[PDB]
Formats: structure tokens, sequence, C-alpha cells
């Protein structure tokens, strides 16, 4: 006569975690002209 | 010689064994991981 008995559960969750940083650098050169006529 | 490897837990060794974030979180604070053994299977010799 075979019986099972449970002691325990595990939860394993299953999840996807992503972890993002960055860092930019810039650099801009205008060149304006300008005629006024009147 | 040095002990042999168990990393594998399918049939035909072809699957790593894993753990859970938290059991991770748990070994790296210093808990350590026991082995028991529950049977052994095993052949003896006879004469044909």
């Amino acid at each position: 006569i075979v019986g099972v008995g449970m002691e325990k559960l595990i939860i394993s969750t299953n999840e996807h975690a992503s972890t993002d940083q960055g860092k930019t650098v810039s650099r801009a050169t205008t060149n304006s002209k300008t005629e006024s006529n009147t | 010689l040095s002990p042999l490897a168990l990393n594998t837990m399918d049939q035909f060794s072809s699957r790593l064994i894993p753990i859970n974030y938290d059991q991770l979180k748990k070994l790296d604070a210093g808990k350590q991981i026991k082995l028991e053994t529950t049977q052994v299977s095993g052949n003896f010799g006879t004469k044909n």
C-alpha cells in the first residue's frame, strides 16, 4: 500500500528583467547671415 | 584523479541544472548546498 505525501512547494517566477543606461556627447555650429533693405 | 562533474539533469545530458533567483541570493550570501544520496543502483557478476 504505497502513498505519496507532499512536504512543501516551491514557486519560481518566470520573469525577464533588463537594465539599460547610456551617455551622449554632441556639438553643433551655426553660420547665420541676414540682409535687411529699407 | 579529480572528482567527476554532475552538471546535467535530463537523461541525455543536454540540460544544465538551474536555480531560482532567490536561491542565487541565498547562495551569494554564504549559504551552502548540501548533497544527500538517497539510493544507489548497480550490478553484481555471476557465471553463465
